[PDB]
């Protein structure tokens, strides 16, 4: 029946539960794991600095995910082991599937010694398998860059398991490259996608050295709240500076000058 | 103390405040009436009459009062009663004062007269006086009350030459004003901040006069501040006994009796009482009291009253209605007068075709207000704070020329204009307070303030005051308006923010002080006089008669709460407090209690921008705010859109102030009334909160958090966000475009990149080309280099260059701009270094030099960051990266010799009974270092070099080369240099025993005196000199043998070559290598230092063996050292001092009780004050004169020699203290009272850790840092000033041990343990300081082309180091084709620098040759700038004013610093001369020293002890005076050559060339020169010519005085000049021409020159000059040094033929009234 009876809606917006949510990330890197011996020896022995890793999970979202291209070198006399010495964060914006970065590659002098590792990821669920988007984008990314070489690029996931961060290093086989960079179906099934397409390399956590970041010259790289600027093509170059968390103020200029109109 | 009970401060608290009625019942005055009405009901009181003048009352007329003060009084013709009655108490009488007269009296004159009593103390007689001396604060309620008085004091007493201004916002370092200014106005609480901050740069010790305005707040919720204020000046009294006068003005009101012994009131002198029968304007008083409970009809029914009363007075009298908001008054103007309409009574406020209709409608038409034009032409008004400036005064304007008829304002009217009205109507008194979050009563004050206004003293005959309020609320405002209402204290509610503000400053440190303190409140004489109503039974007044107990449980309950909240650390059985930096922040920042501790719980390094929102909401100054129903519509609509999330619900009144602060940032305005009034109070509070919240942050290296608090303090200041284009900073500039740009995304960091045309194209606009361009440029923006410098391989020397990249105006910069220097690693989550950065205007151009320290380890970071952020400017910031990856570390300090196990070393080892006897009466054997080197230094030649720390006995390794010298020579020629000038004469003293008085050698002390230091290095066989004392004899090398023909030459403490004067050390040394490598056989060298980690460097440099290398570290001291090194939090330095007090005696206690104790402190005041600080706390645990191991009555034997106050008390009690201030004979008795153990506690100044004869057992270093007066910051000690004060805790012979305990603050505590448990590296910075050096080395051809310049850097220590760490001077490769292209440079732009001075010549880019002001500079030791300037300056007529002027603008006098307390005694002194200055500007190190030069020529005594900065001075003024003589007389000037001659003598006798030439005999009187009146005495050698038995009968002195009057003739250069042209014959014009001229003296060699007010003892030098009349061409001159008989060849060039007469002068350089004159003629053919 009614007609008896008022009542008005009130706004409720994506972003202020995730916002809260990430003001509290900094508690999960005072537990993070790394997963070990499943038949993973690859021959390469990749090592993680703690300093960068605890930051690149604070900078994150929970359900969106943010990716940073790896750079590291090898010890003096050992060149299976590959030490991240570098995470470079490009302008991007993502889903909880997958992220979306430009076809340009990291190009800096700080950089230019480095060899490229591949890149690392944070996914909003641990997942046995690795993600048939990250085979098709790690793929494509071969494909247009011969500088990342399947036996020497790896792909690191950082899983967001309730209370603490797990982390798995996997890298791309023969066979998953040339599936990868043919891929159009990004479902969580596509065709092809076969667990062969992809091994598992083996991590390891250190404090003994440290790492650094490099972010944009001009802008930030969070781009969620002004994915309509973010171009596949866009270009861009890079400083030394580390950098900000997700919800930064410099990262959503809509939610602060659209409240300040009338 | 006695068992205590903790009591509860809410339940004692008045919760009425200023509401409070005391008084139970109020009696009205005879014929008061009151009616009934429509459910209200009114109270009239009639005005009262003028009481008759009974006593002896006149009317004092201006013209009686005294002269000076009449000036004040400009427009008045005579004063009122009360002034009348008060002028003899206010202007003849320093009597604390209290004044209450109803308001209108006329109290403002009496407090004027008050402050011209003090103006007329500081008075000199050029009729413009000294300011400097004095200052008065008057302490107003309002702060339009405080604008208004500014500007009426400042023109009344303009013709005074005073300021008085009002201080500015907040101006922590634009406190320029107070200093400025002698007249401060301000509010108490401002008055209370300022104080609070209590760091003794400030002026608050200058406060002569303070005036208490409207005393009666004391009853206001604001009363406390006034009783803090006065608590603290009057207690302050007794901790000084310099009496500060306090002046209270009040309102007729009771307990004034109360009031005036709360201000040390004398009531038969200083209390004078008049009731309000004294008002000038009798007020008939009426009171409407509403009963009607519902809102809307109480709404109305007053609306009804108004129109009532108005409609008695339209047309008869002007009516003043005020209301309590700015939205009210024109609502009540309105409903007044659209209800007339309904009635048509308009017509009456008007006289329709009147003089006064036409001008109220012709302003209404230009009065660009439209709630104003509506009701102007009308008769009505409104006024308020929230429209333009100059339409109130429109509004003003109209009604005080009787134009308006119905004025509606506010509060703020009735404060800060003089506008008064027949009749006031005060529209309800309930006013909404967002402090207390519920609608209230009106303050006191503004009720008395505005129905103060009611009648026109003028032309009223009287005055009609009505008031509206609620029934219930009428016996209260009849007693507040009939002297019924008393005055009571609201003080136990604030007792515990205002303890820990007296904690905080160090005036209360204990119960027992707080309890002293509390007994100075108006709290504590009101529960004296009236104990129930303070709830204080008589069950406890008389078993505690002045309230002890009572006091002291308040005082125990405020601790605890201080304690909980950890403000405070309150010990319960000592009742000691001590001090916090969170109750320190609390304090200076105005912060209650409570919040400061919500701040320490929540406030977390991974804190993000929404949680510090909510630490923000939860501040205990919103503690009242609510969430009403009718709000929480409007504010959930804002919380759907807030772009920081709030995580509490709506209803938690948290949510409600962090949406209202969001809002504030955003500029929305909002409908609720209570919401605007709410967030007003939330963000005129957030200034402040937030700022604390970042002192906080900051101070504990959160990055991150500091980074988002100071973005948080900017955004509410500019109320905007980051996101938002910062060029809406600019006020002049418009919303317009900076949305054109924001709309457009697009990085404001790239427009710099554009140009005019071209930004504009951006935004779409070819209109306003230049000015975004123009605003962009002006935004201020900084570019960062960095010189990284290793010290080690774990601490980092960093020199920071600011190039400011902007332009400044100051329209939009002002006078300075705030920067923030953050130093961040690698995560960019610590601040590692941090410190406070001020861009001056007038350096606004200049590039800027930061150094400081930053610690690294050896898995070498990727980077660091360096941040300079705006203090105050929005996205203002410039980060640069440091990368570590091409940082060349250093490697690792070699380990030092290992200590051999030898056995000790017998004194019998020398066998020589004449050495032996030296050493066998102090000590059995030599300590285990002595051992090691003896074979090396005692039965070698090869150079050694002993590196042990201070204490180690290193002054004996000396002398074991000094006694090998005499054995294989009985002539022996050792010259030992030691860096400091203590140092000299300490060693000088215990070297004149050892070897001259009982060895029978020679030993000297040079002197900085040419004439004097070459003498004695020829016959001394051991001279002590100091670097630059020895630099001047050692350039000359090649022209002087005794210079090269030394045995031995010992530098001691050669690890100072690091230091400032490092490079002079180090210039001498590797000189002493070149001479003795050229010369025929080496010359010795030993070196001692302390313990080097590069010692192997300087072994090396000084070419020491490694067998002979002694490099030890120090843990080989003989005397083990214990050291403690305990960090203090806290970053205000005066606050921090504090909190070092009791420690430093609780170290006392532990580390020494009983042997001798030595503390160090920063400064020559804080002597004295830890002095007493000691005393008392050994005092408070009752062991007084523990420190004192002699007996009492044996002390006055040498106490009574001493001229200070507290150095005889606390002697007395075991403790002595030593400052620069006390006299040399005053120090010796202190020093050996301390060596003798009779006092246990000697307290040192930093100043004077090099020059102390005394060691003790435990040494204590009170802080690291003193303040540079010049620089206005604080600098740390350097290193080697603490390894000086640590090496004084060793007594070889006495203590097993020796301890020493270093408090610092936190920041500090890593680097001293790096550099004092290991070795110190030292570098070098002779590459600073090449300029002088190298010209010395043209002058003497020991450089001649740019290739040798180069040979000569290689023979210094400044070269061995720059392989050893090349980035510490800037290179980036130790490869040898990179060390000659440094080495290169550094030649090339030397000796271009050089060259471009005209110093030296340069032919073919390859050849140097030294020009005449080169070889002047070379010669005397002076700064190749120095003698620039003194040829731009000089001139053939300069004269005496023009040299002194030249010589004080020298390089060597812009180091001594200035005293801007001083500032007045420098501007008379600039007239106290006889000769005339142009120039302002007395800061100037130059112009300061310019009247100095003249101050000692007049001899004026007696400059405290800114005596000794004239004796140094006159150190340097010789050199500086003989320069021009060379540089004048070079150029053929003959006035200002002669004139410079003479002055030299004039600054040796300390007199002019006017006064006479008897001054110089001793005991010569200024008065007495005129005692030679007429009887042909004005030359000394008038003296000698009278009879002994005559002689005496003049002069009227004594027959010891006498004695010094003969010592000087017979020392007065007595002499005969004989002169003779050679060949005077044949004469060629062109050919060799020759004068000889033999001056033969008659006996002399007695001793120097007779000179007591020069500090030095010269030589008598002499000129020999020839000339020509004063054409100004001087011909021949010749300096030599006379001894008995000498002659002197002066040859020159004949000038064409004729007949030219010449002059010869005989001048001297210290004493006047001996410069003959000869005349001759020349016959040239
Ligand atoms: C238009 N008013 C003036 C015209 C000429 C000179 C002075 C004034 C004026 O400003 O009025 C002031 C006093 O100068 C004026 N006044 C003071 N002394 C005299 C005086 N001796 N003769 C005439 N007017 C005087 O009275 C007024 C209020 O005095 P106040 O200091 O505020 O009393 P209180 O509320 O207790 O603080
Ligand atoms: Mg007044
Ligand atoms: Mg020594």
């Amino acid at each position: 029946p009614l007609g008896s009876m008022t009542q008005t809606f009130s706004s409720k917006t994506e972003w202020r539960v995730r916002a809260i949510s990430a003001a509290n990330l900094h508690l999960r890197t005072n537990h993070i794991y790394v997963s070990s011996d499943d038949i993973k020896e690859t021959g390469y022995t990749y090592i993680l600095p703690k300093n960068v890793l605890k930051k690149f999970i604070c900078i994150s979202d929970l359900r969106a995910q943010i990716a940073g291209y790896l750079y590291g070198v090898s010890p003096p006399d050992n060149p299976q082991v590959k030490e991240i010495r570098c995470i470079v964060m490009v302008p991007q914006w993502g889903t909880h599937q997958t992220v979306h970065l430009p076809g340009q590659l990291p190009q800096h002098e700080y950089l230019k010694e480095m060899e490229p590792l591949g890149w690392i990821h944070t996914q909003p669920n641990e997942s046995p398998q690795l993600s048939p988007q990250d085979v098709t984008t790690h793929a494509k990314i071969m494909a247009d860059n011969p500088s990342w070489d399947g036996e020497k690029t790896i792909i690191i996931t950082c899983s967001f398991t309730p209370g603490s961060c797990t982390l798995t290093a996997y890298k791309l086989t023969p066979s998953g490259y040339e599936w990868g960079r043919q891929n159009t179906d990004k479902g969580n099934n596509p065709k092809g996608y076969l667990p062969s397409h992809y091994e598992r390399v083996q991590m390891l956590l250190s404090d003994r050295f440290l790492g650094f970041f490099m972010v944009p010259a001009q802008s930030s790289w969070n781009y969620n709240f002004m994915g309509v600027r973010h171009d596949p093509n866009m270009k861009y170059e890079l400083q030394l500076a580390n950098p900000k968390e997700f919800y930064h103020e410099v990262h959503r200029p809509s939610h602060f000058l659209n409240f300040a109109l009338l | 103390l006695a068992p205590r009970q903790v009591l509860d401060l809410e339940d004692l608290v008045f919760t009425q405040g200023s509401h409070f009625m005391a008084n139970k019942r109020c009696q009205l005055p005879d014929g008061s009436f009151r009616r009934q009405r429509k459910g209200y009901e009114e109270v009239h009181v009639p005005a009262l009459k003028p009481k008759p003048f009974g006593s002896e009352e006149q009317l004092l007329p201006v013209e009686k009062l005294p002269k000076y003060a009449q000036a004040g009084f400009e427009g008045f013709k005579t004063l009122n009663r009360i002034q009348s009655k008060l002028y003899r108490a206010a202007l003849e009488t320093d009597e604390n004062l209290l004044l209450c007269a109803p308001t209108g009296a006329g109290k403002t004159n009496v407090a004027l007269m008050c402050m011209l009593r003090e103006i007329g103390k500081h008075i000199n007689m050029d009729g413009t006086i000294n300011v400097d001396d004095f200052k008065i604060i008057y302490i107003a309620p309002m702060r339009s009350l405080v604008q208004e008085m500014v500007g009426s004091f400042g023109k009344r007493l303009a013709t005074y030459g005073i300021t008085v201004a009002e201080l500015t916002g907040d101006h922590q370092l634009c406190k320029e004003e107070i200093s400025a200014t002698q007249i401060i106005v301000c509010t108490p609480e401002k008055w209370d901040i300022i104080t609070r901050k209590g760091g003794e740069r400030t002026y608050t010790q200058l406060v002569r006069l303070i005036i208490l305005d409207e005393i009666h707040l004391l009853h206001d919720d604001r009363g406390p501040v006034l009783e803090a204020l006065v608590a603290r000046a009057i207690r302050n009294i007794e901790m000084t006994q310099e009496d500060v006068r306090l002046i209270g003005l009040s309102a007729t009101l009771p307990n004034y009796e109360d009031v005036a012994t709360f201000l040390r009131v004398d009531p038969a002198k200083g209390l004078f009482y008049f009731d309000n029968s004294f008002r000038p304007v009798p007020l008939e008083q009426t009171y409407v009291g509403i009963t009607e409970k519902k809102a809307i009809k109480r709404f109305q029914i007053m609306n009804e009253i108004v129109y009532e009363k108005i409609m008695e007075h339209a047309g008869k009298n002007q009516v003043l209605v005020f209301v309590h908001s700015r939205k009210e008054t024109g609502k009540t103007a309105r409903a007044i007068r659209d209800m007339c309409l309904e009635k048509d009574t308009l017509g009456l406020f008007l006289r329709e075709g009147s003089a006064s209709t036409e001008v109220l409608r012709t302003e209404a038409e230009q009065c660009k207000n439209l709630e104003l034009k509506d009701l102007l032409p009308y008769g009505f008004a409104i006024h308020h704070a929230g429209m333009t400036r100059v339409d109130r005064t429109l509004v003003e304007d109209l009604f005080a020329d009787k134009h308006i008829q119905v004025l509606v304002s506010t509060a703020t009217l009735a404060w800060g204009v003089n506008l008064p009205a027949h009749t006031v109507i005060i529209k309800g008194t309930q006013v909404y307070s967002p402090e207390k979050g519920r609608w209230t009563e009106l303050g006191a004050l503004d009720i008395l303030q505005m129905l103060g206004r009611a009648g026109r003293p003028q032309y009223d005959t009287k005055g009609e005051g009505i008031l509206i309020t609620s029934h219930g609320e009428l016996q209260y405002y009849l007693s507040l308006l009939n002297q019924q209402l008393p005055i009571e204290s609201q003080m136990v509610s604030k007792l515990p923010d205002m303890l820990n503000a007296e904690i905080v400053l160090g005036n209360v440190q204990n119960a027992k002080d707080a309890v002293n303190w509390l007994g100075y409140a108006y709290l504590y004489i009101r529960m004296l006089r009236s104990p129930t109503l303070y709830g204080i039974s008589h069950d406890d007044l008389k078993g505690d008669p002045l309230l002890d107990q009572r006091r002291l449980d308040l005082v125990h309950t405020a601790a605890l709460m201080l304690d909980k909240n950890n403000l405070v650390k309150y010990d319960k059985k000592t009742g000691n407090f001590q001090v916090t930096e969170l109750g320190r922040i609390a304090s200076h920042y105005y912060i209650t209690n409570d919040t400061v501790q919500t701040y320490n719980q929540l406030l977390k390094p991974t804190l993000s921008e929404i949680e510090l929102f909510r630490v923000f909401s939860l501040s205990s100054e919103f503690k009242n705010i609510t969430v009403r129903e009718e709000e929480k519509l409007e504010l959930q609509k804002l919380l759907e859109r807030v772009p920081i999330p709030v995580k509490e619900s709506i209803e938690e009144p948290s949510a409600k102030i962090n949406v209202l602060l969001q809002a504030f940032i955003s500029q929305l305005k909002l409908e609720g009334f209570a919401l605007m009034a709410d967030m007003v109070y939330v963000t005129q509070s957030a200034g402040r909160l937030m700022r604390a919240i970042f002192e906080i942050v900051l101070n504990r290296g959160w990055a991150q958090l500091t980074d988002k608090t100071l973005n948080l303090c900017k955004m509410i200041d500019k109320r905007m966000w980051q996101s938002m284009c910062p060029l809406r900073q600019f006020r002049k500039l418009p919303e317009e475009v900076v949305k054109k740009i924001e709309k457009k995304n697009f990085p404001f960091e790239r427009l710099y990149d554009l140009n005019h045309n071209e930004i504009g194209e951006l935004i779409r606009m070819p209109k306003m080309g230049k000015t975004i361009h123009k605003y962009v440029h002006l935004f201020p923006k900084l570019e960062l280099s960095v010189h990284l410098q290793p010290i080690t391989r774990s601490t980092l020397k960093v020199e920071l260059t600011i190039t400011p990249d902007f332009q400044w105006d100051e329209k939009v910069h002002g006078s300075s701009e705030a920067f923030w220097i953050l130093v961040e690693d690698v995560d960019s989550e610590v601040i590692l270094h941090h410190e406070y950065f001020l861009l001056k205007a007038k350096y606004a151009q200049d590039e800027h030099l930061i150094t400081f320290f930053v610690p690294v380890f050896e898995p070498l970071p990727p980077q660091y960051f360096i941040r300079v952020v705006s203090d105050r400017w929005l996205s203002c910031e410039t980060q640069l990266p440091v990368s570590f990856r091409h940082l060349i570390l250093p490697e690792k300090y070699p380990p030092p010799t290992e200590l051999l196990d030898l056995q000790p070393l017998p004194v019998s080892a020398l066998r020589n009974s004449a050495f032996e006897s030296l050493y066998q009466d102090k000590f059995p054997f030599f300590n285990p270092i002595q051992t090691q080197v003896f074979n090396t230094v005692y039965n070698s030649d090869d150079n050694v070099f002993v590196g042990a720390p201070t204490g180690s006995g290193k002054t004996i390794c000396a002398e074991f080369a000094i006694l090998r010298m005499l054995l294989q020579s009985s002539e022996g020629r050792c010259v030992y240099i030691t860096p400091m000038e203590a140092l000299a004469e300490q060693v000088y003293m215990d070297w004149y025993e050892k070897f001259q008085d009982r060895l029978n050698k020679k030993v000297v002390l040079l002197t900085g005196e040419t004439s004097t230091d070459l003498k004695l290095l020829g016959k001394g066989n051991i001279i002590i000199s100091t670097p630059e004392k020895w630099d001047i004899l050692s350039r000359r090398w090649k022209q002087r043998k005794n210079v090269q023909n030394i045995n031995l030459f010992v530098v001691d403490e050669v690890h100072l070559i690091g230091g400032e004067n490092g490079p002079v050390l180090e210039v001498i040394c590797s000189r002493m290598r070149y001479i003795s490598s050229q010369i025929e056989r080496p010359i010795r060298i030993v070196a001692l230092s302390s313990s080097l980690s590069n010692a192997k460097d300087v072994a090396h440099w000084l070419g020491c063996s490694a067998t002979s290398t002694f490099n030890f570290h120090p843990n080989v001291r003989p005397v083990p050292l214990e050291l403690h090194i305990q960090g203090f939090n806290i970053s205000h330095t005066q606050t921090r001092l504090l909190s070092m007090a009791k420690p430093v005696y609780h170290a006392i206690t532990k580390h020494s009780p009983k042997k001798p104790v030595i503390v160090f402190v920063p400064s020559r005041k804080q002597t004295r004050l830890t002095a007493i600080d000691i005393l008392t706390t050994c005092a408070a645990d009752i062991q007084r004169q523990r420190f004192l191991h002699c007996t009492e009555k044996d002390l006055i034997p040498y106490l009574e020699k001493l001229s200070d106050s507290t150095l005889k008390e606390t002697l007395l009690n075991g403790v002595g203290y030593l400052h620069e201030g006390l006299s040399p004979m005053e120090r010796r008795l202190v020093e050996q009272l301390f060596s003798s153990g009779a006092i246990q506690v000697v307290v040192a100044s930093r100043s004077l850790c090099w020059g102390m004869n005394v060691a003790a057992h435990l040494v204590i270093i009170m802080d690291t840092q003193y303040y540079n007066g010049k620089i206005h910051a604080y600098v740390d000690y350097p290193i080697y000033d603490v390894l000086q004060m640590v090496g004084h805790a060793n007594r070889p012979l006495q203590d097993d041990e020796g301890r020493c305990v270093i408090m610092c603050q936190g920041s500090k505590k890593d680097f001293f343990k790096k550099f004092l448990y290991e070795p110190l590296p030292v570098e070098s910075h002779l590459d600073h300081c090449m300029h002088d050096h190298f010209n010395a080395e043209i002058v003497t051809k020991t450089i001649e082309n740019k290739q040798d310049a180069v040979d000569y850097l290689t023979w210094t220590f400044l070269y061995r180091r720059m392989t050893q760490n090349p980035n510490y001077y800037n290179l980036q490769g130790i490869s040898h084709r990179h060390l000659s292209d440094h080495l290169s440079e550094l030649v090339e732009q030397t000796l271009s620098d050089l060259e471009q001075s005209k110093c030296i010549s340069i032919e073919d880019e390859m050849d140097v040759a030294p020009l005449n002001l080169g070889m002047i500079a070379a010669y005397y030791y002076i700064n190749y700038t120095t003698i620039e300037l003194f040829s731009m300056s000089l001139n053939a007529k300069t004269k005496v004013r023009g040299l002194i002027e030249i010589i004080s603008n020298a390089a060597e006098y812009e180091n001594i610093p200035i005293r801007h307390h001083e500032d007045n005694l420098l501007r008379q002194l600039a007239q106290k001369v006889p000769h005339k200055l142009n120039n302002p500007k007395f800061n100037d190190p130059h112009v300061k020293t310019n009247l100095l030069l003249q101050a000692h020529l007049s001899r004026m005594q007696l400059s405290a002890e800114l005596q000794s900065d004239t004796e140094e001075i006159l150190s340097k003024a010789i050199r500086l005076i003989q320069a021009c003589v060379d540089v004048l007389s070079s150029n053929g000037w003959l006035s200002p050559a002669l004139a410079a001659m003479e002055l030299a003598q004039m600054v040796t006798q300390a007199m002019w060339s006017k006064d006479s030439y008897l001054k110089q005999l001793p005991h010569f009187t200024s008065e007495h020169i005129k005692r030679c009146t007429d009887k042909g005495v004005e030359s000394v050698f008038d003296i000698m010519e009278m009879e002994d038995e005559e002689r005496n009968a003049l002069l009227q002195l004594t027959d010891s005085q006498i004695a010094d009057v003969a010592r000087f003739c017979n020392r007065y250069p007595n002499i005969e000049l004989s002169y003779e042209v050679v060949d005077k014959d044949s004469i060629r014009s062109g050919g060799p021409v020759v004068v000889l001229v033999q001056l033969e003296r008659e006996e002399e060699v007695t001793g120097p020159v007779i000179a007591p007010l020069f500090p030095q003892k010269r030589e008598e030098g002499w000129w020999v000059v020839i000339g020509d009349a004063k054409s100004n061409s001087l011909i021949s001159i010749k300096r030599l040094t006379l001894q008995q008989k000498a002659k002197v060849k002066l040859d020159f060039v004949a000038p064409a033929t004729g007949a030219h007469n010449y002059t010869l002068y005989f001048m001297s350089d210290a004493y006047m009234g001996c410069d003959q004159e000869y005349k001759f003629s020349v016959d040239v053919k």
